[PDB]
RNA sequence: UCUGGGUCGGGGUUUCGUACGUAGCAGAGCAGCUCCCUCGCUGCGAUCUAUUGAAAGUCAGCCCUCGACACAAGGGUUUGU
RNA sequence: AGAUCUUGGUGGUAGUAGCAAAUAUUCAAACGAGAACUUUGAAGGCCGAAGUGGAGAAGGGUUCCAUGUGAACAGCAGUUGA
């Protein structure tokens, strides 16, 4: 429904920007019942919440 | 294990972005 | 109508035939292709042509 | 619109005898065809319909 | 129908189309648009622009 | 019939053309989704996300000129709705848009 | 309607100026290998040459199609001496 | 009946001026009766470390957190909110 608190949670567990935090859009109904950092852990271990990558800055143009 | 049915959809499911973003790795359900 | 601009003979030599759509500098199609001769299209369509 | 050359034959004049260019107007004008006729009568409040 | 000129391009200019230009030298030139005459203005050899005729008959094109 | 799918290429920068740069893409979705609904004589029509990725893949004011895309009617009949049918756009990846026609193409 | 009008596509015109890739005993030169080569071969290398007046756009308020595609006798509001 | 009278209310103006400083948003989905504004995902942008970033002092005092509502406010809206 409204996941600003699952962002958050997520943001703080991961020690990452809210740029970085991947929600999965199909399981919603799923993420939202997460309340606690207890709880964001566990799907972050099943995957349902994935730390993006960063942005490529390649230096090879620099080199 | 994997058939051609079960490729085929996984393709998808793995893929969360356009060209140039990670892969998923897993969802796994465990209650 | 009795001005020396009236009543005066009208003789043409040459009208423009270029292409207004821009800067033309071709009167007429075969003007132009003489001029340019084959170009990579027409070797082509020739080619398709046998 | 487009533009001519031309001979003028204008005695007294510095382009007497001379090429110009002139501008000129083309008007497509494709035969008319009468299909009906109006008579008019005069009368002092001016012409009208008959 | 009038006398027909040859530009920087090495083009026929047909009579009220491009412009003339006359240096102080005693040189009278013509050119068929704004492109050529921009071309030779900024002392640009005709020989080394792949669409003027000089350029054709330099490198035998055709 | 009704539920056919067919594959079109449409000269956007022929409908752009005029546009001011900050509203040249959002203007060619809207020309896309108007397309759509002229040919299909569908209310109802879905852009998918692969088009509109590829419409905004050069930013925002250059948009490409042409673009192949691929126009599909299908059922609206997974819930009450006033249009029974909508039509899905998906984009075409192709090399090259030289002697490409409008063609019907098959499930 | 002897159909129509669109959208693509084609051609015409026009603009800019010769695309990528490939090939070159072209190329300032440089770096490796010598049973080799008897003067060679393999890279790096701006630029040039041929492909290539090429490539690309071209009505959206450019011209002509009779090539393809689908749609068009449908909607709604009023109007009487 | 007045005193540019005092107090309270109401007009025309008028659905008018206007809601234009700091480049820019687009697609799909979810909830919801209701989506331009909520949320998620994708894309394109911007701030470009003397930041639209991360923390304090003065000052504010519960604005902090969570849950619920859609009466009033957030000069449009809002399923959102100081
Ligand atoms: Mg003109
Ligand atoms: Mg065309
Ligand atoms: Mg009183
Ligand atoms: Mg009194
Ligand atoms: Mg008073
Ligand atoms: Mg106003
Ligand atoms: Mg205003
Ligand atoms: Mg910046
Ligand atoms: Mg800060
Ligand atoms: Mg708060
Ligand atoms: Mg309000």
């Amino acid at each position: 429904s409204m996941l600003r608190l699952q962002k958050r949670l997520a943001s703080s567990v991961l020690r990452c920007g809210k740029k970085k935090v991947w929600l999965d859009p199909n399981e919603t109904n799923e993420i939202a019942n997460a309340n606690s950092r207890q709880q964001i852990r566990k799907l972050i271990k099943d995957g349902l919440i994935i730390r993006k990558p960063v942005t490529v800055h390649s230096r090879a143009r620099c080199r | 294990i994997m058939n051609q049915e079960k490729l085929a959809k996984l393709q998808a499911q793995v893929r969360i972005g356009g060209k140039g973003t990670a892969r998923r790795k897993k969802k796994v359900v465990h209650r | 109508q009795t001005k020396r601009r009236a009543l005066e003979k009208i003789d043409l030599k040459f009208i423009d035939t270029t292409s207004k759509f821009g800067h033309g500098r071709f009167q007429t199609m075969e003007e132009k292709k003489a001029f340019m001769g084959p170009l990579k299209k027409d070797r082509i369509a020739k080619e398709e042509g046998a | 619109m487009t533009h001519i050359v031309r001979e003028v034959d204008r005695p007294g004049s510095k382009v007497n005898k001379k090429e110009v260019v002139e501008a000129v107007t083309i008007v497509e004008t494709p035969p008319m065809v009468v299909v009906g006729i109006v008579g008019y009568v005069e009368t002092p409040r001016g012409l009208r319909t008959f | 129908m009038k006398v027909e000129l040859c530009s920087f391009s090495g083009y026929k200019i047909y009579p009220g189309h491009g412009r003339r230009y006359a240096r102080t030298d005693g040189k009278v030139f013509q050119f068929l648009n704004a492109k050529c005459e921009s071309a030779f203005l900024s002392k640009r050899n005709p020989r080394q622009i792949n669409w003027t005729v000089l350029y054709r008959r330099k490198h035998k094109k055709g | 019939n009704e539920v056919v799918t067919r594959e079109y290429t449409i000269n956007i920068h022929k409908r752009i053309h005029g546009v001011g740069f900050k509203k040249r893409a959002p203007r060619a979705l809207k020309e896309i989704r108007k397309f759509a609904m002229k040919e299909m004589g569908t209310p109802d029509v879905r852009i998918d996300t692969r088009l509109n990725k590829a419409v905004w893949a050069k930013g925002i004011r250059n948009v490409p000129y042409r673009i192949r895309v691929r126009l599909s009617r299908k059922r609206n009949e997974d819930e009450d709705s006033p249009n029974k049918l909508y039509t899905l756009v998906t984009y075409v990846p192709v090399t090259t848009f030289k002697n490409l026609q409008t063609v019907n193409v098959d499930e």
